[PDB]
């Protein structure tokens, strides 16, 4: 299983800095990365970055190098293999050209070559 | 290197735990478990001693009737009936832990133990017929 | 031609052996003297494997299971009577009178109303208390002074009243690497080559009932009614007959008794017999005169096979001995009955009722002695209310005298267990086997 | 198929019983034999527990010093001295049962156990010398 | 031949003692060590019984995690670090006894037991990967 | 008793056993351990 509910689809105007939430269930939040993906209309879908809910290690594209803050808070043990988590997303020098739908997707495997691969996605959020 | 310790890789992936099996194998009979005084602590310790060897040999007994005596990773001739678990290899050894794997394979653990049992009885019968010439 | 030794592990070959047999029981949960709560729970699937083509030798008169069960039951009683009250203060002078006279002449002294001085919780202050005692538990001094029967021979220990004397089915099991072989032959003698043979992990439910002359609540034969002795031509070897039909017996003690506790010391309490509510009646047993005559005829028919179609066999009562062996002594709801059986064994049968039943007058004891040792006796605490038990007579313990005559008896506790363990045999597994074949290593 | 059960082929031919050895092998240590209370039944059960493992290991000990560890049908290099039994193969495996076979081979069972013992000591010495190059 | 007996070659050279290992192997579990009566002699004998199987299996446990199950002379892949003993082969097997050899190798006996342990874990992992095709 | 006569508190309910005076009631740290395989 696994669910990733995202925040609301409210809108702002250029110059601001919005926070996007992603709440997880049905799986151990620490065991898989959390990816942030952007599907703009005036560009192809872009991978923004992933972060480790276990090790805190983050990795984002150089196009978002000094403009994005990725944070996650510690999980909550529900069962032996189930926990609830949350991931956060921020933008710095923000304009209106960053308009589109934003998704959060967790990693694929816990090890191997496709560890962090965005596998299970959220329902997305509309922006400005 | 790493060396997590006894059960140290209980939360690691099945493939990562499958590289530290000696870590658990050596603690299945030792510990701290010289006269036999039958006090409340003496009777308690004696049972603790007989219980360890009993459970240790029951696992070695199954390991023997499967042709896996003195092995940590032995391969068999029993194919994997996908009704046991249709999960793929990459999502098993690089994803699950041995604890949650045993949780879902638990129903068929007695079925598999029978297929490994008679496969060894028939294999040793085949080896005898091949050495009859 | 080219034959080498080949080793086989797990070969179906066994050897006779003696081993320790542990106990198994079923789920019922107070605590019986047999400690069945401490036995391993029996499998709801009593697995029995039939050993086709096998023919095993049995010998119930050399069986080790009966010698082991004989010691186990005695140990269970020893284990249960250890922590209970020592009634050594009761061995004191008793001033006794008959309780409520005027009934039927010499049947009023059968139970006495005895008063005596007794120690209290204070070591320096006495109390005058009284208790009701049966006659078989007291003897005179030669005045109306009496004493308990055991005071010159044995120390006495009353059973902890929370323990139950009711027999619970015991299953005997052999350890791993051993096996129990059952003889499935429906007309099996007890010795000789039993053709039909099956193996079991545990024996069937065996109730540890200790009775005399008549075997109660036991197992029944499926065909005819077998007769088992090691040397039937010898008159000094007890004949163990086993019915196929159960002849029912109803025993009762109608006296409504009350148990009065008496503090004989700190933490020590003696359970005396308060009084009798209502009528002072006679304890007894009924057995259908029709069924007892029919079942006694079957024993005659099978006894003919060992003495001739023309000979005449007769049944007489016990020819003497201790009280436990001259009567049908047993345990019914706590109290130990001692039933006269002259009405059951009083028949002569030739070469070749229907409504009422025959009754058996039983006397009751409370100070019962241990059968093996001397110097060890138990006090059975008084059971309150009216006692009545309904059980099956499934066998007998007879005795020949050397035309023919048969009387009962049998004070040996292991004759009881032979009547249930005759089918079983303990063998050890030897799974290592070497044999030639044209197979060579490397 | 068939599946006669534990000792189910005790009266069958040696060859037919030689196909159901796992049936007896698995019941040599299990059964029903958690605290150690030293009551009359508790002492009785504890002995029943130690007795099973003791006898089980004595058979595995001989199986080890013969080079047959974890085997149900192992072949050896000890030829069959016909003075043990001059019976032919067809009248042994298609005729006798293991019970009556052990009855007639009983005298030489200690003789054969010695030939299998030193044959394994010398074979392992040969294998070491062959791997010394 | 010779046949010195149990420990009969305790003072012989290591090579000469290395030819009579079955002589000691068979007496590691037998002897004279049927009801369990808990008398002073009964408790004493029961401990003597559990102690034998316990120590016997601890040696077989190490022999298993080294890949030497059911072996008297097994060869390994752990090279001889000369810091353990710089003595030459001829002055070891034709000179020393096993008693005085264990006296000088005593410090490194725990070091060697670890190298044999993980060498077997990695070897069985190698054999599994080789049979994956 | 109901005079200045008294008795020990336990005489009507329990038998009494004095502790061997060489034994110490001082608690000592106990460690609980599970057997091998546990
Ligand atoms: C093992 O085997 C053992 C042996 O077989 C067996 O032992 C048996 O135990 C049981 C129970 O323990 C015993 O049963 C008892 O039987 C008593 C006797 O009953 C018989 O006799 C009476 C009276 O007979 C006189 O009257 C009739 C006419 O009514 C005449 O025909 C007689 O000939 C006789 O009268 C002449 O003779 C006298 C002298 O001989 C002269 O003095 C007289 O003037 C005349 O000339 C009969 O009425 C009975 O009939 C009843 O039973 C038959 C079957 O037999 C049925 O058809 C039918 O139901 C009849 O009603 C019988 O023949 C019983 O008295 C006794 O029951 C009383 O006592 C108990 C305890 O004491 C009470 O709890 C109970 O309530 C009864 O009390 C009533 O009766 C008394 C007496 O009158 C009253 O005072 C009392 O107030 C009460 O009255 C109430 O009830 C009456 C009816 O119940 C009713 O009429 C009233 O109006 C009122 O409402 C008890 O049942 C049995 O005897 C044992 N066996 C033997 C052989 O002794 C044992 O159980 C077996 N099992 C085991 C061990 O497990
Ligand atoms: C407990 O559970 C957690 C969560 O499941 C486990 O953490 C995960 O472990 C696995 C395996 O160890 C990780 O998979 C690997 O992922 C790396 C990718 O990370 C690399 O890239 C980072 C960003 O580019 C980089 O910063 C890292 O470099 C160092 O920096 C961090 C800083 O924190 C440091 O923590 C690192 O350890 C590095 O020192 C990092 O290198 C990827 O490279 C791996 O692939 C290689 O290895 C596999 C075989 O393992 C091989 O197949 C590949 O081809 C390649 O050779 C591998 O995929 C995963 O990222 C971890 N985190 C998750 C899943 O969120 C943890 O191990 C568990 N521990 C126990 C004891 O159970
Ligand atoms: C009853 O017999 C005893 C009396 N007292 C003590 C006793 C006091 S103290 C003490 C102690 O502490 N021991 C520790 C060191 O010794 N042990 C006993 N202990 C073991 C006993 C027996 O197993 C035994 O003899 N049986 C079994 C019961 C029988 C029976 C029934 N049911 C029956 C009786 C009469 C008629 C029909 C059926 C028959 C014989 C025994
Ligand atoms: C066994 O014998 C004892 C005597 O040692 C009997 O005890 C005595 O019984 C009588 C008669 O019930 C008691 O007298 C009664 O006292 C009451 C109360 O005051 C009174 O109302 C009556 O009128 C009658 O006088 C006596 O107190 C009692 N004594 C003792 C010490 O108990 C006992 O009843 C006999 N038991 C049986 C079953 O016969
Ligand atoms: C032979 O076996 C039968 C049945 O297994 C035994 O009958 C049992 O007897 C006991 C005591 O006599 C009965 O317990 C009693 O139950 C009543 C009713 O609840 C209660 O009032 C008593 O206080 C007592 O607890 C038990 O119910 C009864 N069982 C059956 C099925 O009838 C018989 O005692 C055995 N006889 C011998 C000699 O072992
Ligand atoms: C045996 O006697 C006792 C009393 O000594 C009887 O117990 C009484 O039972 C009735 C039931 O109808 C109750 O109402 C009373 O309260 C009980 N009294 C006591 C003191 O317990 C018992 O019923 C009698 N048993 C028989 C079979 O008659
Ligand atoms: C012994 O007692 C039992 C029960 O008290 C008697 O069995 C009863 O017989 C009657 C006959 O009409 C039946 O209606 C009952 O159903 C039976 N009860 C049970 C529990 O089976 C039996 O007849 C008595 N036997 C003797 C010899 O007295
Ligand atoms: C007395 O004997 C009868 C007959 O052997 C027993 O009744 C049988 O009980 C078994 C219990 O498993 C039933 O399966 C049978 O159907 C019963 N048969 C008959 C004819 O009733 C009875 O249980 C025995 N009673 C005692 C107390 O031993
Ligand atoms: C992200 O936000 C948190 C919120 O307190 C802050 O502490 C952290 O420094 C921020 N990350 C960066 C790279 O500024
Ligand atoms: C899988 O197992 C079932 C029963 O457990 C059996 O009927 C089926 O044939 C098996 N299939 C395969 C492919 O092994
Ligand atoms: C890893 O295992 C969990 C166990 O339930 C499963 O839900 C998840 O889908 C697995 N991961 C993949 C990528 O299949
Ligand atoms: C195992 O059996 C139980 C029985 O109710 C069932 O609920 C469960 O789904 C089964 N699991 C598998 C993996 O077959
Ligand atoms: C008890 O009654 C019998 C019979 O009447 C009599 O012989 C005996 O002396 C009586 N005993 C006492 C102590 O009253
Ligand atoms: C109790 O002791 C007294 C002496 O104080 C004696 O007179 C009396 O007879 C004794 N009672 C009994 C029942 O023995
Ligand atoms: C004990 O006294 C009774 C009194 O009748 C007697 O029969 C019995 O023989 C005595 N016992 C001994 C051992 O003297
Ligand atoms: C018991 O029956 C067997 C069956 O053949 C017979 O050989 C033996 O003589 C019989 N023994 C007695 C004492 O009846
Ligand atoms: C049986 O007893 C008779 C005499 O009582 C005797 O001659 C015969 O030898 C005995 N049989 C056995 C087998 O002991
Ligand atoms: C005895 O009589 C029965 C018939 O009841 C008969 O079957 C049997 O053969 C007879 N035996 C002898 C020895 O006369
Ligand atoms: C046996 O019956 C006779 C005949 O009345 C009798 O005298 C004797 O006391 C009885 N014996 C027993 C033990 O009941
Ligand atoms: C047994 O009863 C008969 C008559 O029924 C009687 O003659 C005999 O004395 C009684 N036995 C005893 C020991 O009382
Ligand atoms: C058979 O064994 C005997 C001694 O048991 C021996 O003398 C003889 O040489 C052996 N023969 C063969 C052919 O093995
Ligand atoms: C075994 O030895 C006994 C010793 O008396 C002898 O009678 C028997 O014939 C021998 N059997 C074999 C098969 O050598
Ligand atoms: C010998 O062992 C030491 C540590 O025990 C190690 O540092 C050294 O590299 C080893 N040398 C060889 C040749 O194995
Ligand atoms: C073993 O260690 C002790 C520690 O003092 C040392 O004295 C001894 O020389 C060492 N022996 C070897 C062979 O390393
Ligand atoms: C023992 O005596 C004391 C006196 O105060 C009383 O409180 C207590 O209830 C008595 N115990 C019993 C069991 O009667």
């Amino acid at each position: 299983q696994g669910q990733l509910v995202q925040s609301g689809a409210t809108t702002t105007k250029p110059g601001s800095s919005v926070k996007i939430s992603c709440k997880t269930s049905g799986y151990r939040f620490n065991f898989y990365h959390i990816n942030w993906i952007r599907q703009t209309a005036g560009r192809g879908p872009e991978w923004m970055g992933w972060i480790s809910p276990y090790s805190g290690d983050k990795n984002l594209a150089p196009a978002f190098q000094d403009r994005v803050n990725m944070t996650t808070d510690t999980e909550v043990p529900v069962t032996s293999f189930t926990s609830t988590g949350a991931a956060y997303m921020e933008i710095r020098n923000l304009t209106s050209d960053d308009t589109g739908t934003y998704f959060c997707a967790k990693g694929l495997l816990r090890d191997g070559s496709s560890t962090w691969l965005p596998y299970l996605w959220g329902q997305g959020t509309l922006l400005t | 290197a790493v060396f997590l310790g006894f059960l140290g890789a209980a939360g690691s992936t099945m493939g990562a735990a499958s590289m530290t099996l000696t870590v658990q194998a050596r603690n299945l009979l030792s510990g701290i478990v010289h006269l036999l005084k039958l006090t409340v602590w003496g009777i308690k310790q004696l049972q603790a001693r007989v219980l360890a060897v009993e459970r240790y040999l029951r696992d070695q007994q199954l390991l023997g009737i499967w042709g896996c005596s003195g092995k940590l990773i032995c391969c068999t001739n029993v194919p994997w009936n996908s009704s046991w678990s249709n999960r793929n290899l990459s999502e098993i050894w690089d994803n699950m832990t041995w604890l949650q794997w045993d949780k879902e394979i638990s129903n068929y653990t007695q079925i598999i133990y029978g297929l490994l049992e008679e496969s060894q009885n028939q294999q040793e019968k085949n080896e005898q017929d091949l050495l009859a010439l | 031609e080219n034959l080498w030794v080949t080793v086989y592990y797990g070969v179906p070959v066994w050897k006779d052996a003696e081993t320790t047999l542990f106990c198994a029981s079923d789920a019922k949960a107070k605590h019986n003297v047999w400690a069945t709560h401490a036995c391993v729970p029996t499998d709801p699937n009593p697995q029995e494997i039939h050993l086709e083509n096998v023919t095993e030798e049995f010998n119930m008169w050399k069986n080790n299971m009966v010698e082991q069960m004989h010691t186990d039951i005695i140990s269970l009683w020893d284990q249960s009577l250890k922590p209970c009250v020592k009634l050594t203060p009761l061995c004191v002078t008793l001033q006794c009178t008959n309780v409520t006279n005027a009934i039927t002449d010499d049947m009023r002294g059968e139970l006495k109303n005895c008063s005596f001085n007794m120690t209290t919780e204070l070591r320096d202050k006495k109390q005058k208390v009284y208790s009701l005692f049966y006659r078989l538990d007291v003897v005179q001094i030669n005045n109306k002074e009496y004493r308990l029967i055991n005071c010159n021979t044995s120390a006495i220990t009353q059973a902890c009243p929370k323990v139950s004397f009711e027999p619970i089915p015991i299953h005997y099991c052999a350890p791993a690497g051993f096996a129990i072989l059952k003889c499935k032959d429906k007309k099996f003698n007890g010795t000789g080559p039993c053709p039909s043979v099956s193996t079991v992990q545990c024996t069937h439910g065996i109730k540890p009932v200790v009775s005399t002359q008549l075997l109660l609540n036991g197992s029944l034969a499926e065909e005819e009614v077998m007769i088992r002795s090691e040397n039937i031509t010898n008159n000094a070897k007890n004949i163990l007959v086993q019915f196929n039909t159960p002849v029912q017996i109803n025993c009762t003690r109608p006296n409504n008794n009350t148990r009065k506790s008496i503090r004989i010391g700190p933490g020590q309490a003696f359970y005396a017999t308060g009084d009798i509510i209502g009528d002072i009646r006679q304890a007894h047993c009924n057995v259908s005169k029709a069924t007892w005559n029919e079942t006694l005829g079957k024993v005659v028919k099978q006894l003919r096979k060992h003495f001739g179609n023309n000979t005449i066999i007769r049944f007489a009562n016990s020819s003497g001995g201790d009280l436990e062996v001259t009567t049908h002594s047993f345990n019914c709801g706590g109290e130990f009955f001692y039933c006269n059986t002259s009405g059951l064994f009083n028949s002569t049968w030739i070469s070749n009722g229907s409504n009422d039943s025959i009754t058996l007058p039983c006397r009751i004891k409370q100070i019962i002695n241990m059968w093996q040792r001397i110097g060890q006796a138990m006090y059975a605490p008084p059971i309150q209310g009216v006692i009545r038990c309904v059980s099956n007579i499934t066998g007998l313990i007879l005795t020949r005298d050397g035309t023919e005559t048969f009387r009962p008896g049998g004070g040996d506790m292991r004759d009881n267990w032979r009547s249930e363990l005759y089918k079983y045999k303990v063998v050890k597994i030897e799974p290592l086997g070497v044999a030639p074949t044209r197979c060579k290593r490397r």
